[PDB]
């Protein structure tokens, strides 16, 4: 009875594994990235990585490896699911066919076993013989490799030895050897078996056991000539092959412990490693040793190349570009130029790609455009933790590109008879004026004739009577067009330097200092209307159309904009609005089908105006940020009626459709200048001149997610925003190490040691040199710059938990509520925190309240103008009295400790991390709690959310979710003080965080939407996803289409979808029910037509009045579209 | 407070050597299938919630019962004991199986009595209570499941930090300076994944199952001195029913801590009830301390509380204390039946109410602890 859709609006970012390898083609380099159910397969060129596919799988990514077996052209790739689903992929393409074809497949889980600590291991022997995994304790779980087993068979054999930690294949072997670490307690060991695949057992290893050291970790196998195997511990790497032995304890490892490695020399010579804190090292083996044509290792010179992300997997592509696959942090794209050491470093980064992950808290807020929502998360850890913003733009498809040295201008300019199509383009320098020709995709450029090399130009467009005006600083010059000669140049009237100059069909307007010149245009002649003074310096001019009734004019002190008649001086209308600082640019259009007058001041700020068509001006006050940088406003005809582009350091584009201006931000980094373009390659495109190069193309629809980036340097934990102070308060901590003076020496610049103010707190309520100790800030961050105003600095041992932001009781001020507690190492529950209550105001950050708490406030909400908090396992309610004073009003004890609050309305969902859902309600009438319904089932909770008054949503262990519902009407007690559990799915993801908002417009529709509601949950992995509810028709119909789609729509690895969303934990599992895939559904749109037709055959579509058998094709894709609406 | 010398070598208890010496013993263990219904004999003339795990000693007289027995063991061996609420008179919904594994006979006094003991094996649900005229009532029974969950981290764990999840050895054993700073890097190294998900580190050590059991282990010894792995099962499940049958509670928890299906829960409600409780006083009078918190000690491996039979088959759960308060004894120290091989019980009572509080163990030799030994019951005793 809960019939819930769930879609996922953003994929999973966060890279868990990459492999290299001769997958596509035997003679291409492809990149193999698996993000969580993504396989991403790029190739790895000279410029950088080109993307080839992506393809979503029906599983986690566990294990994958590139393997060759005899007799094949290039690799397979072999992937392992989380739920034991192997398979066997190869690569092949026909053209523009490109498809992955399952070699073999079958589920490799046991009926009996408890999966190893360690977790699943997947190697494949280097002859390609077998394929070895270790999935369970105690037993070796074997696949041989032959053409014939496509159904995957697989046999155990036994281990003596449980605690196996790192097991590997050696090199250079007759028959298949492992040799792996094991835990006894005597200590740790290496041993080496040989495996039989006749006899299916293993046998006695080359090498006997022998002793390491006690933290020994990863055991890399080296090849050929070398062999043998290497041991990484934290003190001491250790080189093993039986006879010969070496070992080494650099003290540059001694900081953190390596846990990646990646090949980089085909021979073995050298090695990469990557350690906790993300810095690279670099093993070295030394061949120096050869006796008789034998092959020996003689040093194991360890070499520190320099600091990167905090790397999961690396992996070393072609020439000297290593790609650091971060996980917790962003991905990178490194060079390894030993040449370069700038200042100690051998690493240089190239690229930087987007990790959302792990989003730890995040929020939704109307930042720019009013109904359309914009996401706040808390993304990263440690130095890469950062506030990332999600927001839907119009993305711009980019048709042909080429670089530009940062040009400050461009404007379309033709040299051909007037046909409509512009196949010049004069660009603006500094000082110098180029001109560059593109009839098709030529960059080639010539200098024009009418206009010299350099002469700081400011307008350069169509001049009347087949001409072009080519204006300069010192005069406006127009050459004809046809002839391309010069027929006319005017000088400036006052004989001084032009700054500002606006042109138009008939009119132009030039002014220099603070006086101005009105120009008609003449057939061959530049013949001067009038001229006027200005009683300020003329910041900004324009004339919109071909004579305008009126000017613009901004002052560079005053800042007030001035309209006065065009052909002379008489004044009209004039304004002042802030005048803060110079207005960067002002311009006039009729993009709303009305006269509207906009301008943008230096501070990036747009302040729209209203404007008669004859005369008359209107007010139409109306502040907008479009960003940090000065906004050069330009139109473009190649749109919906006219729109508007407002390039800064956040780009938007203006588009009205009745009477409201909405901005939709376009999905680029920076745009600087802009302009439309009319060229024949690029028809109705625009061009961009960026600041580090420049494109020309089209703009695409709504279908693109842009993420701006906003690093701090240390983890966020928690994050809310301020709609009246307009700023955002987020928790954040560092780790400080414990230096031997009393103090804490930090590690790194933060944000919290780079804010403008900073505090300490001073409340007076109540080791070893070289500990970690954490120290806990809250971080006031504006929300258009996001620069750190301020940061607060909370007392020693006290770890702040949670953070909400809220106005109580009958005060009109809004404060920051934080709830902390007092964390010592020799105890393990805390008895005693604090609840404090700032108020930022005039930039500064006073501390209006003190409460002294017994236990952790492990949440808190704002519940009816009365604060609800969790201590321990009391939720207790406070009343903000008159004197500003927390006060207790009801408490109500539970046997759980309340970490998860929800409140709507009168119903507090309570939860802890073993899934004890409870429900209560808070009676005002007499002022106390009463419990509703429980449900307890001993399981790991993630999160949890109320969906509505019956539905609550919540993430459990294994990466699922479920729906819970209370029946109200249920006649007996037992049942009615019982949740009912009505919805299960495997989604695949962690989920810490669920918010109630949408990413999209929220408009009524009158008819409104078949979805009811949207929440939109955070996954560790960087995933947004959003969960709506259905009507039983419609749940009905898309499961049909579901059930019909999942035997027409065949999936790599050939992973039933049942199976992939079946309920999954380690000890039972159950179909999904009352869950909708999104993504299966949302696949039905990329089928062809013919598998299209055969989807629907039956599905009795129509709901409103008969059933209509046909269905048709067409109405499908009305419901499809409808629901692609909705992300 | 008597340290050191402890001498009495602490398995004798955990033998019953006044139950008969030549025993018949039962070869092994059984297994009953998971959430499925049997059909189970009810033992009456038995009200006591048997956590799984403790040793329950038994003597029948009556002939119903001691056929009952005996069909019993020539048919499987298992009886079912049912935890009885608050309100008596067959007012039970939990209960435990208990199986037979020790055996004798006895033909004296003209009667068949049975001398016959039993350990708890699984938690169970009764659905109905059918009576048989024969007057052994057999319940139709559903085996309640044990539920025992994965770590904390294994969802959000990376997979390259994994090979950095197997511990050493704990250094030494049960040494400062070998626990305070052993413990700190082991859950600095454990929940390095905490940070990916939303909470702190410690939080997830209070969910932990070693972090519990360790915590469990230092109050106890604390109480009395261990022998470190002193039959202490590394096992959480074994750990908590074990530590959950030694705990002096009242019945009411005992009952709760039986409906808990899952370790951890089991071992931090634990936790709660030995940190919350202090005094331990006389249920008939509620008004006086015979006893404390930091005065329980061990003679028996199986803790400071155990099941004992008088010589008239009713079942004790006896608590040892070093110097009881407010206890006065009547009668000489005799050592007929006494339980402890080794000492002369004194019965004692109440020094108002008079109630059967429990024993004097006064020593015989003088190798032994001299007169300190209070084997103090449950029938009047109420945690405060
Ligand atoms: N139908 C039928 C039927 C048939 C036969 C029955 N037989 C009757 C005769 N019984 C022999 C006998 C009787 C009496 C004693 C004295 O001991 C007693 C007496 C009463 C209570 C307690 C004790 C000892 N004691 C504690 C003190 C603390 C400690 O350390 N240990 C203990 O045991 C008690 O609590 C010794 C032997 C054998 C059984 C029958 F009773 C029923
Ligand atoms: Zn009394």
């Amino acid at each position: 009875m809960s019939y819930n859709y769930v879609v996922t609006a953003q994929k999973p970012t966060a890279v868990n594994g990459c492999v290299t390898g001769h997958f596509t083609s035997a003679e291409d380099l492809n990149l193999l990235i698996a993000k969580n159910t993504r396989l991403e397969i790029y190739v790895v060129t000279a410029e950088g990585l080109r993307p080839v596919k992506e393809v979503g799988m029906y599983g986690k990514i566990a294990v994958m490896e590139l393997f060759r077996p005899k007799g094949e052209s290039k690799d397979l790739l072999f992937i392992l699911t989380a739920k034991y689903n192997a398979c066997i992929l190869e690569y092949k393409q026909s053209g523009e066919s490109i498809d992955i074809i399952t070699r073999a497949h079958g589920n490799v889980q046991d009926r009996i076993g408890r999966p190893s600590e360690t977790g699943i291991i997947g190697i494949i022997d280097p002859e390609c013989r077998m394929i070895g995994l270790r999935l369970y304790d105690g037993l070796f779980k074997v696949i041989p490799l032959d053409r014939d087993n496509k159904e995957l068979k697989a046999f155990n054999i036994r281990l003596e030895e449980l605690h196996v930690i790192d097991v590997k294949f050696l090199y250079g072997c007759q028959a298949p050897t492992i040799c792996f670490v094991y835990q006894d307690p005597q200590g740790r060991h290496v041993k080496t078996y040989e495996v039989s695949l006749r006899e299916k057992e293993f046998n006695k290893g080359p090498w006997k056991q022998e002793n390491v050291e006690a933290e020994a970790s990863m055991v890399i196998a080296v090849p050929e000539p070398f062999g043998g195997a290497i041991i990484i511990g934290q003190e001491s790497i250790t080189y093993h092959n039986g006879d010969k032995y070496l070992a080494i304890a650099p003290p540059i490892i001694k900081q953190s412990t390596i846990v990646c490695h990646n090949r980089v020399d085909p021979n073995g010579s050298r090695y990469l490693l990557g350690d906790m804190e993300g810095r690279l090292f670099m093993l070295l083996l030394e061949k120096e040793e050869q006796m008789d044509g034998t092959v020996t290792l003689k040093d194991l010179r360890v070499e520190l190349l320099g600091e990167t992300s905090i790397a999961e997997c690396l992996t070393y592509l072609d020439n000297g570009v290593v790609f650091v696959g971060s996980r917790l942090g962003d991905s990178q794209l490194v060079k390894l130029n030993v040449d370069s050491n700038e200042q100690g470093s051998y690493v240089v980064a190239m690229e930087t790609f987007t990790n959302l992950g792990p989003i730890v808290d995040m929020c939704v807020v109307d930042l720019e455009r009013q109904g359309q929502g914009q996401l706040v998360t808390c993304s990263g850890a440690f130095k890469e933790g950062s506030l990332r913003i999600i927001r839907n733009g119009i993305g711009i498809h980019e048709h042909a590109s080429i670089d530009l040295p940062g040009i400050k201008g461009l404007w379309p300019l033709r040299s051909d008879p007037n046909r409509e199509t512009d196949d010049t383009l004069v660009l603006s320098f500094v000082g110098q004026t180029r001109v560059l020709m593109l009839n098709g995709e030529e960059v080639e450029e010539t200098e024009l004739m009418g206009f010299v090399d350099d002469q700081q130009t400011f307008f350069c467009g169509n001049v009347a009577h087949q001409q072009l005006i080519q204006i300069t600083s010192a005069s406006v010059r127009l050459v004809s067009q046809e002839p391309k000669a010069l027929v006319s140049e005017w000088k400036e009237p006052q004989a001084k330097n032009i700054s500002v100059a606006s042109c138009n069909s008939s009119q132009v307007v030039v002014a220099v200092g603070r006086a101005l010149y009105y120009l008609q245009i003449h057939p061959q002649e530049l013949r001067q209307i009038s001229h006027t003074e200005m009683e300020h310096e003329v910041a900004c001019l324009d004339i919109t159309p071909g004579l305008s009734p009126l000017c613009a004019i901004g002052l560079w002190t005053d800042i007030s904009a001035r309209i006065l008649k065009l052909p002379s001086f008489e004044l009209l209308h004039k304004e002042m609005l802030g005048g803060e600082i110079i207005p960067r640019s002002i311009l006039m259009t009729t993009f709303e089908s009305s006269h509207y007058l906009l301008c943008a001041l230096g501070d990036g700020a747009l302040f729209y105006f209203g404007l008669n068509i004859e005369t008359g001006l209107l007010s139409d006050r109306k502040k907008v940020t479009l960003g940090t940088q000065p906004t050069v406003l330009r139109t473009f005809r190649s749109l919906s009626t006219t729109n508007v582009f407002a390039c800064s350091d956040r780009p938007t584009v203006i588009y009205s459709s009745n009477h409201k201006l909405v901005f939709s931000n376009v999905n680029l980094k920076e745009v600087n200048y802009m302009c439309p373009l009319n060229s024949d390659g690029y028809p109705d495109s625009l061009a961009l001149a960026n600041n580090s190069t420049l494109t020309i193309g089209t703009i695409d629809e709504i279908q693109k997610l842009h993420i701006r980036t906003v690093p701090l340097y240390e983890s966020p934990r928690k994050i809310c925003y301020q709609e009246v102070s307009q700023c955002f308060g987020v928790l954040s901590s560092r780790i400080e190490v414990q230096d031997t003076s009393g103090g804490t020496t930090a590690l790194r610049p933060s944000a919290s040691t780079q804010a403008l103010s900073s505090s300490v707190s001073s409340s007076k309520l109540f080791t070893s040199f070289g500990e970690e100790v954490e120290v806990h800030n809250l971080l006031i961050i504006d929300q258009h710059t996001f620069e750190v105003l301020h940061a607060h600095q909370f007392l020693q041992n006290e770890y702040a938990l949670s953070l909400v932001s809220c106005k109580l009781g009958k005060d009109p001020n809004t404060y920051f509520i934080v709830g902390t507690a007092m964390v010592y190492p020799e105890e393990a529950e805390p008895k005693q925190g604090r609840i404090v209550v700032f108020q930022y105001s005039d930039g500064k950050l006073q501390t209006v309240a003190e409460k002294e708490v017994k236990g952790a406030v492990y949440s808190m909400v704002e519940f009816n103008g009365k604060l609800l908090a969790s201590i321990n396992s009391t939720v207790r309610l406070y009343e903000w009295t008159t004197e500003k004073e927390l006060r207790t009003e009801c408490n109500h004890y539970n046997n759980i400790m309340a970490l998860y609050l929800k409140t709507k309305g009168d119903f507090i969902l309570v939860g802890d991390l073993m899934r004890s859902v409870l429900l209560l309600a808070y009676k005002p009438m007499e002022g106390n709690f009463e419990e509703i319904a429980r449900d307890f089932n001993p399981n790991w909770m993630s999160a949890v959310e109320i969906l509505d008054d019956d539905n609550f949503l919540g993430a459990e262990n294994a990466f699922n979710l479920f729906v819970c519902q209370k029946d109200s009407a249920a006649t007996t007690d037992e049942e009615r003080q019982h949740l009912q559990e009505v919805g299960l799915f495997h989604l695949g993801e962690f989920v810490n965080v669920f918010c109630h908002g949408s990413l999209v417009m929220q408009n009524l529709g009158e008819t409104s939407t078949p979805t009811q509601g949207s929440v939109l949950f955070g996954t560790v992995n960087g995933m947004i996803g959003l969960v709506t509810s259905l009507s039983e028709s419609w749940y009905n119909l898309l499961l049909d289409m579901q059930n019909r789609l999942n035997k027409v729509i065949k999936s790599v690895g050939k992973i039933e979808h049942s199976f992939w969303r079946s309920f999954h934990t380690e000890r039972k599992t159950e179909p999904a029910t009352g869950f909708i895939d999104g993504d299966l559904i949302e696949s039905f749109l990329d089928i062809s037509r013919p598998k299209m037709q055969e989807v629907v055959a039956n599905l009795q579509y129509d709901d409103g009045s008969g059933m209509k058998r046909e269905a048709t094709a067409d109405d499908l894709i009305k419901v499809v579209e409808e629901l692609t609406r909705i992300h | 407070k008597k340290p050191n010398i402890i001498n009495f070598d602490t398995s004798l208890p955990t033998s019953h050597t006044y139950l008969g010496a030549d025993m018949e013993e039962f070869h092994g263990r059984t297994l009953h299938d998971d959430d499925s219904c049997q059909v189970i004999p009810v033992l009456p003339q038995v009200m006591m919630i048997l956590i799984p795990g403790q040793t329950l000693p038994l003597q029948l007289f009556h002939p119903q019962e001691v056929s009952m027995v005996r069909n019993l063991i020539q048919k499987d061996r298992t009886f079912a004991v049912l935890a009885y609420s608050n309100v008596q008179e067959r007012e039970a919904q939990f209960g435990t199986t208990a199986e037979i594994y020790a055996y004798r006979e006895e033909q004296d006094f003209g009667i068949e009595i049975v001398k016959v003991k039993a350990i708890g094996r699984q938690r169970f649900k009764v659905l109905e209570l059918r009576t048989q005229s024969d007057g052994i009532q057999q319940a139709k029974v559903q085996i309640l499941p044990e539920c025992v969950l994965p770590s904390t981290m294994s969802a959000v764990q990376l997979e390259s930090l994994n090979k950095c999840q197997i511990f050493p050895s704990k250094p030494v054993s049960r040494e400062d300076q070998c626990s305070y700073k052993w413990w700190q890097k082991y859950q600095k190294r454990k929940f390095h994944c905490a940070n990916l998900t939303s909470w702190p580190r410690w939080l997830y050590s209070l969910y932990d199952a070693e972090t519990l059991m360790d915590r469990i282990k230092k109050q106890l010894r604390e109480w009395d001195e261990n022998l470190k792995d002193d039959s202490l099962p590394s096992n959480p499940i074994d750990f908590s029913y074990r530590v959950a049958a030694c705990l002096p509670i009242d019945d009411v928890l005992r009952i709760q801590l039986l409906k808990i299906g899952s370790a951890i829960q089991r071992l931090r409600c634990e936790l709660d009830i030995m940190n919350k409780c202090t005094s331990l006083c006389c249920k008939q009078c509620q008004e006086t301390e015979i006893t404390t918190k930091n005065e329980i000690f061990s003679l028996s491996l199986c803790g400071p509380m155990a099941a004992y039979v008088n010589p008239h088959g009713y079942v004790h759960e006896t608590l040892t204390v070093y110097k009881a308060c407010n206890l006065n004894l009547i009668g000489r120290p005799s050592t007929e039946h006494s339980w402890f091989p080794g000492y002369a019980w004194t019965v004692a009572q109440c020094k108002i109410c008079a109630s059967h509080i429990g024993w004097k163990f006064t020593a015989t030799k003088k190798d032994m602890s001299p007169q300190k030994f209070w084997g103090l019951t449950r029938s009047a005793l109420l945690p405060t």
